[PDB]
């Protein structure tokens, strides 16, 4: 199997195969961890972001990959995101500060 | 092909700020900013900021010095177009 | 003592009410009687009450307004 | 021994602590209680072991 | 109103528990009458050393 | 400049409590209605869950009804409906809220177990709930009445008390009321009180409870919560895209169960304000308001109550606790897994024409990963129009863009990953060499790392998308720039099975063969005179060689010799690179000797060297191992002739054995055990015969008749290269195997007889298999337990990476080599290895530094060391370094896959927890010396017996053994009471016995002579009348306080050494005088009066393992017989006897307050009620726990214990773990300490050794002079230590996320990230590695300037 | 578990004490099962399900 950018998912914005395209692979907390020991920073950043969770950070790179120039502008997972929303949702309040 | 990045780590130690340094030159090239110090070889902007590492060439030292010069590189050309702007008084 | 659930609150809570007595039943709707007609006679007894009513049905035969809106029967 | 820790006296009695344990929390009554534990291991409908 | 560490034992393995009296006869008597009735066999009492 | 308004980069999340008019805030519309969709044009029904005015357009810049559907017009709120057209995407942002008509409790605060809404008021939640169903009524503002505050009344009892006082007496009932308390609260006030409360009144059940209330007052004080956010008044309503009313295929929908319960909520509110309204009775506006309690709660969280269903589903709907919580553990979304672009797997095959630095990557699979890059080289070259046009191509594939791809392949390297990910190298980086085919090929070098058999294990790949993506994968997870396991110093690259064999069957040596004893100049042409098949390739050649040596300076020096080698060897030569010595190919070459070489290599001629040289050694191994045309057939496996001889002899012991029990010689169990144990024996005799019939067997010739060697054998040259079996396994083919076990546990005395190239029957088969069947499961679930601890470990450390270069503390731990039992278990120099000295070590001869200060200890100055005698050096540990919040460079040591010191910012809890998991999978009369030396007792008092030997009168006493170079060898523990031929500084040879006891006997031994006298020893009472029967000589038995008569019970029996004259001798040099007092069941030996001299004794007294030992380790449990430890140093009595537990009166001989224990004596004293003892001393016997050793003994005592012991796990599987990474782990499981004298922090608090230390050092100088504070080391399991984390998203994470999440809101804590887990969350770049730097500078301008 | 009468044992780990335990089940094909279990003081215990 393999695949470079598929279609993805409603609810929390992640590869998922629609037309029988093999979604991503499964990067996980071990996985994470190995990147971690390596101390490979910017691999594990676009793995968990751009490669997958970032809805803008997807497309925002495929340009950037095509025009020849390897970069990536992370911002925030959506997961994240989504968690913010549903931790707000209850009576608590979390919010990004400072600058 | 780089095969062993051992030759870089010597010059420039912590082998992290190897891996730094040698993204910032090889997208020093690959925007455009500048050319190659050394013959590619068909190695790509990565191998070829390496062995700009390796020759000793390239670092970090050297990098910032080249990069402060060239704002004044800048500076020289817009000395009359941003004092032009007075009129701010 | 309470289970938790709302469904036994309120079933215990109900149940302290004893059923009406067929006495009971006149004699509660006759005290409701006594109530609303008598605020009904506390209405009849202002003037402006009175006079809205005119005031209104003057608009109700100038086609500002239908009878339906302004009353439902006369007692009849 | 374990008479002195039954906190039950006669039919009734049991048949209501058991009641309140099957179903706890709801009020116990003759009907219920004595419903109960015969539709448990008495019922032909609600038991077999074949 | 002095402190004492309860050693209590178990199937598995065992741990201590604080306990507080004045006597370690107290302590003691408080820790049986306290861990007894679960089945906790009490092996030690040591009075904390506190330097 | 001005500070910001918008959206900018951002740092420290903050969470807190909700207010009313902040949750009004996020709200752009209040959702009036349970409606969602038209039913029919499915557009949303405005004010309703789904609504276009409140939340967003259903399409993209297209307003709902339609006026304004052009991207123009964007900021225009329709004039119709409402609706300012912008992204859809909006629809997923946008909240909004709901207005509650009565107050309503929030469910996290009150069913939490700190139940938050209780203990803010000192309300039990009994009560509150009871207030809350409206069960009974609250007062508040008392007043000065006739009650209290938050007293509680009922029906009758508030009615009653209005009648008394109408008015300055208040009380109310639900919710309002729970709401009117937290309200009228004032926290500043009930601090006032608090505090003279606290300091009125002393006592410890008292102000512990008192001053533990008024910290949590004044912190949620200092929150900026205030205690009404409690109480809902306002409900936010979750984004409609969140939770999606999406459509789907049969025209039938799906939607999230949130809409369900947002529904009933909505519902109910409105019915309850419609009640208002109609002035309901009070019994149904009550109802009402309880199932709005009710729903409102089953939306927060649901399961604290009844448990609500979804419509026309059992299954019971997933509330918001759910959607935050997750499941599958504990992860949210950020941990367990992700799916990610640019990826893909497939079965891995073998490709061994590969370079260690390469990987066969599948055609198609390349051309899939890399299509977007392709599509840009395609089109920057002009070979495409458009990118459209390029898309097209390559789904045509034109001949082109092959090349096209092999452009963009050559220095982009990928990363390959397998399975069971459990140490770094489980994911590497390779080079892409386009293979046809839909499979992997990958370097069978690497093979070990990965854990990989070719079995159908599938690999997956991953594309390092951004240029720092690609430097970091190429300078670090590039396997060529691993080749050292990062837990020990040894080559991971190592060569595996059929390569040894190759290399084996090379440097292997017979007898007589083609060329033997002939002579060729260099290998050059001893490889042609292979090749020809005028030579063969084992033969003893002498061969002139030219080897080379880096000895001078920086630089290689050149000779040569004539010799004497083999034709293999020789040619072998070719391969090996400069300054290796020709000594390394000259031996057998297995599978170890085959691994030290490259390891030599390595340390000696670089990484490059090392890289091409273990290629080469790689290919000549596969190419002469297939020459070799080793194969196996049956015939290769031989059984002893032997045999069925052993077989039948040992069946006789049976047989003998049986007819004894038969005559009821012996009992059931004893005879049992006979039986089992000369079975056994039988099954050792088969073994050691097999593996000789096996191992030398050959007899062949040259020249001669018969001469003798080493077995040609393939199963033999297979299992002693170390390519594959072992003698165990080999034991299991030839001779028979085993006795197996029942399920029980308990082992069958009919063992297997046969073996597998004979024929198992039908018993043997079925007895076998309970054994494979317990070994599937025991493996398969060991697997967890190890995947468990590993997490658990990464856990506690995690956070934990290189900072400060060097802390500067001479602080370490003493490295001397291991020295158990008999002799070493591991050397000095692989303990010291990779590390750091704390200070200059000196030869024997002092005014000499060998090594200075803190130098790296790297091979050539441990060489040095082994030069000298230099028996232990002191290191420098990450558990003893100065540095506050981290590790220093030069205290954690060198090892990495790199030879040099550890770089900064690496990150070595991860690999600490990573190295110390891998290997987890596997797991499971009187002393004589060994070696000749001298004599060297460590701790001891002893005397002169009358014998004219030496007996010792210390309990703990030692005797190590001193070679002529003055370092240890062996090391031993000798009993109390010991005869010893020798002494301190004294000559012993190889086998001479030192040390002489009785395991049985614990002797009361005097250290003087003279008269034995019985001083308080009477009949009936202290002591029993007996007298031997088997021989007549009588002694007066002691009889023990468990037992003894009325009077005498009170009295303790003892012997009193007395002299000539009446008098007392007392003890060698002391004021006290010599009386030794007798215990209870000893058995006296010589009788009043008798005459004794020193060394005699006066009486003599009667008598796991495996992973979850790690685990029990690493968890500080305390075991289940602990060996108690003498409290304080002092001399101890015995006293009170009460209630079965034996009291123990230490009396210190200095100070005083003698403590007492109570120990229960049915347990076996080693200690001497008349002997004084050290602290920490061994009072009885068995494992004893961490936290004594801590407590008592130190902090560097317990850091050793727990290494030591680990180690003593791993090491006896034969696994290698530096005690570094262990040390890692313990250094985080001591962190926390706890406060003993104050001054400026909390009394009995639990802070952090860090904080403390960073705290009084700040107060040693400057501040007060010192106010400084006294604290205590503590001992916390790694999964106790793994709660304390100082941010809270990190915490919800692994913990319980519903009570991290309430606990942190209350306090308004503020996570600043700075940590791993909590980054990656996040997704941040990791503070560490490559990153280090980007956080650091961040982390300086902040703060500052 | 095929239906019927149970009688099991349960030593060891209860209690920690080592007076063991005895347990019956009676397990019907249908219906509710019925327990009948000792403790540590010996007294007889009875649960439904
Ligand atoms: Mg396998
Ligand atoms: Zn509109
Ligand atoms: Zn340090």
């Amino acid at each position: 199997h393999a695949r470079s950018t598929g279609s993805y998912s409603l609810v929390t914005q992640q590869p998922l195969g629609g037309k029988a395209q093999f979604g991503g692979q499964r990067f996980g907390e071990m996985e994470v961890w190995a990147l971690e020991a390596y101390g490979a920073a910017y691999t594990l950043q676009e793995m968990l972001t751009v490669k997958s969770d970032d809805v803008n950070g997807r497309t925002k790179m495929y340009k950037n990959i095509v025009d020849g120039n390897h970069q990536m502008e992370p911002g925030m997972p959506e997961s994240f995101n989504v968690l913010l929303k549903e931790i707000r949702s209850l009576g608590i309040n979390i919010e990004l500060e400072d600058e | 092909a780089r095969v062993t990045v051992q030759d870089a780590v010597e010059k420039i130690g912590n082998r992290f700020d190897l891996v730094l340094v040698a993204a910032r030159r090889a997208r020093q090239m690959q925007v455009g900013g500048k050319d190659p110090l050394v013959p590619e070889e068909n190695d790509k902007t990565t191998v070829i900021a390496l062995r700009e590492i390796e020759e000793g060439l390239i670092n970090n030292q050297i990098l910032d010095v080249r990069e402060r010069q060239e704002q004044q590189e800048q500076e020289a050309a817009e000395l009359q177009a941003v004092t032009a702007i007075a009129e701010g008084r | 003592g309470r289970t938790t659930d709302p469904v036994r609150m309120y079933m215990r809570e109900m149940g302290t009410v004893e059923l009406l007595t067929r006495e009971g039943e006149i004699d509660i709707a006759k005290r409701i009687e006594d109530g609303i007609n008598q605020v009904q006679c506390s209405v009849a007894e202002y003037p402006e009450a009175i006079t809205y009513l005119l005031e209104q049905y003057d608009r109700v035969e100038a086609e500002e307004a239908r009878l339906s809106d302004l009353i439902t029967g006369f007692v009849d | 021994e374990t008479l002195r820790v039954d906190p039950t006296n006669d039919r009734l009695s049991a048949l209501v602590e058991i009641y309140r344990m099957m179903r706890p929390g709801e009020p116990p009554t003759r009907e219920a209680a004595e419903s109960l534990f015969e539709n448990l291991f008495f019922s032909e409908d609600r038991y077999d072991l074949s | 109103n002095k402190k004492f560490w309860a050693t209590v034992e178990s199937s598995e393995h065992s741990f201590e528990v604080p306990i507080y009296a004045e006597t370690l006869d107290e302590a003691l008597e408080l820790a049986e009458w306290q861990y007894v009735p679960a089945g906790f066999e009490v092996t030690r009492v040591r009075p904390c050393v506190a330097p | 400049l001005k500070a910001q308004t918008k959206t900018e980069e951002f740092d420290a999340i903050k969470i807190a409590l909700a207010s009313p008019d902040m949750i009004r805030s996020w709200s752009f519309g209040e959702v009036k209605k349970p409606e969602t969709i038209n039913y029919r044009t499915f557009k949303p029904e405005r004010d309703g869950l789904f609504c276009a005015r409140i939340f967003g357009p259903v399409k993209d810049y297209e307003c709902l009804c339609g006026k304004y559907k052009r991207l123009k017009h964007r900021g225009v709120i329709c004039e119709k409906c409402g609706v300012e057209v912008t992204q859809t995407k909006v629809r997923r942002e946008r909240m909004g809220h709901i207005e509650l008509a009565s107050p309503t409790a929030h469910i996290w605060f009150l069913k939490s177990l700190p139940s938050r809404i209780g203990l803010l008021l000192d309300m039990p939640l009994r009560d509150i709930e009871r207030v809350l169903y409206f069960e009974s009524y609250v007062v508040i503002e008392g007043g000065m009445t006739n009650l209290e505050r938050q007293q509680i009344l009922t029906e009758e009892q508030y009615l009653d008390a209005l009648e008394e006082f109408g008015d300055e007496f208040d009380a109310k009932m639900g919710a309002e009321a729970i709401q009117a308390l937290l309200k009228s609260m004032d926290l500043e006030q009930e601090c006032e009180q608090l505090r003279e409360e606290l300091n009125e009144t002393n006592s410890e059940t008292k102000r512990k409870k008192l001053t533990k209330r008024i910290k949590l007052l004044e912190a949620f004080v200092q929150s900026g919560n205030k205690p009404e956010w409690m109480i809902l008044t306002v409900l936010p309503v979750l984004p409609p895209d969140l939770r999606p009313l999406v459509p789907l295929d049969g025209g039938r929908f799906a939607t999230s169960d949130l809409n369900d319960l947002y529904r009933r909520v909505i519902n109910r509110n409105n019915r309850l304000k419609r009640l208002l309204d109609l002035a309901a009775p009070d019994i149904i506006v009550r109802n009402e308001k309880r199932m709005l309690q009710e729903a409102v709660d089953a939306l927060l969280d649901n399961g604290r109550r009844g448990r609500a269903i979804t419509g026309s589903n059992k299954r019971p709907l997933k509330s918001l606790a759910d959607m935050i919580k997750g499941k599958q553990g504990r992860f949210r979304q950020n941990l367990l897994g992700k799916r990610v672009d640019y990826s893909g797997r497939s079965v891995i095959t073998v490709g061994p024409y590969l370079r260690l630095h390469q990987c066969g990557l599948p055609k198609k699979m390349a051309l899939e990963l890399f299509k977007p890059f392709i599509y840009g080289k395609l089109e920057l070259r002009g070979l495409a129009t458009t990118i459209k046009a390029a898309k097209k191509m390559v789904e045509r594939e034109e001949a082109v863009v092959w090349d096209i791809l092999d452009e963009v392949i050559r220095e982009h390297p990928v990363l390959l990953n397998r399975a069971p990910t459990l140490h770094r190298l489980g994911i590497q980086a390779f080079e892409p060499v386009l293979i046809e085919g839909k499979a992997i090929q990958l370097h069978p070098l690497v093979c070990a790392a990965y854990n990989a058999d070719f079995d159908g294990d599938q690999m997956a790949v991953h594309v390092p998308l951004t240029l720092e993506a690609q430097l970091e994968a190429r300078a670090l997870m590039m396997s060529t720039n691993n080749i050292l396991s990062p837990a020990n110093g040894e080559p991971i690259i190592v060569p595996s099975q059929d390569v040894v064999l190759g290399l084996y069957y090379m440097t292997r040596d017979c007898v007589n063969a083609k060329g033997e004893g002939m002579v060729l100049t260099g290998p050059k042409e001893a490889e042609r005179l292979y090749r020809s098949g005028l030579a063969s390739l084992h033969a003893r050649v002498k061969v002139r060689i030219t080897e080379y040596e880096k000895d001078a300076n920086g630089e290689l020096v050149a000779k040569t010799s004539l010799k004497d080698t083999t034709v293999g060897r020789a040619i072998l030569w070719m391969i090996v690179p400069k300054g290796l010595p020709y000594s390394i190919v000259n031996q057998a070459l297995g599978k170890k000797a085959i691994s030290k070489m490259l390891n030599t290599c390595y340390r000696i001629l670089g990484l490059k060297p090392t890289v091409i040289f273990a290629d080469q050694i790689m290919y000549t191994g596969f190419a002469y191992a297939a020459r070799s045309g080793a194969s196996v057939g049956i015939d290769d496996m031989v059984i002893p002739e032997k045999k069925h001889e052993i077989i039948s002899e040992a069946e006789a012991e049976v047989a003998e054995i049986q007819e004894q029990f038969q005559s009821g010689l012996v009992t059931a169990g004893e005879r049992y055990n006979k039986v089992i144990d000369i079975w056994a024996a039988a099954n050792d005799r088969v073994s050691k015969a097999m593996m000789d019939n096996l191992q030398t067997e050959t007899v062949i010739n040259r020249d001669g008749q018969e001469e003798k060697q080493v077995s040609f054998n393939s199963i033999y040259m297979m299992a002693d290269s170390g390519a594959r079996g072992s003698a165990a396994q080999i034991r299991q083919l030839a001779g028979m195997r085993g006795l197996m076990a029942k399920p029980d546990g308990s082992i069958i005395e009919t063992p297997i007889t046969a073996n597998f190239r004979e024929g198992l029957n039908v018993l043997q088969y079925f007895i076998s298999t309970h054994g494979a069947r317990k070994g599937l499961a025991d493996t398969a679930l060991k697997t967890a337990n190890s995947g468990y601890l590993t997490r658990r470990l990464v856990d506690v450390a995690q956070d934990l990476v290189v900072t400060e270069d060097d802390c500067g503390t001479h602080e370490g731990i003493m490295m001397t080599p291991v020295i158990e039992g008999g002799d070493v278990k591991e050397p000095l120099r692989d303990r010291v290895l990779g590390r750091v000295t704390a200070e200059d070590v000196l030869k024997p001869g002092t005014a000499d530094i060998l090594v200075p200060r803190n130098t790296l200890l790297h091979e050539q100055w441990c060489d040095l060391l082994e030069e000298n005698s230099v028996d232990a050096v002191k290191v420098r540990s990450v558990v003893s370094c100065d540095t506050d919040f981290g590790v220093c460079a030069h205290c954690y040591g060198r090892d990495l896959a790199r030879g040099h010191i550890i770089n900064k910012g690496e990150a070595i809890g991860v690999i600490a927890a990573q190295s110390i998991g891998e290997p987890g999978t596997q797991l499971t009369s009187s002393i004589q010396v060994k070696n000749k030396g001298s004599i060297k007792l460590s701790n001891v008092k002893s005397v002169v017996n009358s014998s004219g030997k030496l007996v010792i009168t210390s309990r703990n006493t030692e005797l190590k053994l001193i070679d002529e170079f003055g370092r240890t060898k062996e090391s031993y523990k000798v009993p109390y009471g010991a005869v010893l031929a020798k002494g301190d500084g004294e000559q012993v040879a190889g086998g001479e016995t030192v040390a002489n006891w009785d395991p049985h006997t614990m002797p009361v031994i005097t250290e003087v002579s003279g008269f034995v006298r019985f001083t308080d020893m009477i009949d009936g009472q202290t002591i029993t009348r007996q007298t031997d029967e088997l021989t007549g000589l009588s002694s007066l038995v002691v009889l023990d306080s468990a037992e003894r008569t009325a009077g005498g019970k009170d009295l303790r029996p003892a012997l009193k050494i007395v002299d000539a004259q009446g008098n007392d001798v007392l003890i060698p040099g002391t004021d006290m005088p010599a009386q030794y007092f007798l215990p209870g069941k000893a058995i006296v030996q010589l009788e009043d009066g008798v005459q004794i001299s020193s060394g005699d004794t006066l009486a003599r007294i009667p008598q796991t393992g495996g992973l979850p030992r790690v685990a029990d380790l690493f968890e500080a449990r305390r075991p289940k017989e602990p060996a108690i430890l003498a409290e304080i140093s002092g001399i101890v009595s015995f006293g009170k006897e009460t209630k079965g537990k034996r009291r123990l009166v230490i009396t210190p001989v200095d100070g005083s307050d003698p403590y007492e224990e109570m120990i229960p004596k049915w347990r076996q004293l080693n200690v001497f009620e008349g002997e004084r003892v050290e602290r920490g001393d061994v009072i009885s016997d068995g494992p004893e726990a961490p936290h004594d050793i801590l407590r008592l003994r130190g902090v560097h005592a317990v850091t050793r214990y727990i290494v030591n012991e680990v180690q003593d796990v791993y090491r006896l599987q034969g696994v290698k773990i530096n005690d570094k990474h262990i040390e890692v782990i313990v250094r985080q499981m001591l962190r926390k300490a706890t406060i003993v004298n104050a001054g400026s922090s909390d009394f009995l608090e639990g802070e952090q050794v860090e904080y403390s230390r960073v705290k009084i050092a700040n107060r040693e100088l400057e501040a007060n002079g010192k106010v400084g504070a006294t604290y205590s080391r503590d001992l916390l399991g790694i999964t106790k230590a793994s709660l304390a984390t100082e941010s809270f998203i990190s915490a919800a994470s692994f913990q319980e996320t519903t009570r991290v999440l309430t606990e942190a809101a209350v306090a308004g804590k503020r996570d600043e990230l700075r940590g791993l887990k909590e980054n990656v969350i996040v997704g941040r770049l990791i503070p560490a590695g490559t990153g280090y730097a980007y956080h650091q500078d961040r982390m300086r301008r902040r703060a500052a300037g | 578990r095929s239906p019927g009468v149970f009688f099991d044992s349960d030593k060891g780990k209860t209690h920690s004490s080592g007076k063991v335990l005895y347990n019956a089940r009676i397990i019907p094909y249908r219906g509710s099962w019925l327990d009948f279990e000792f403790d540590p003081k010996d007294n007889l215990f009875v649960r439904i399900d």
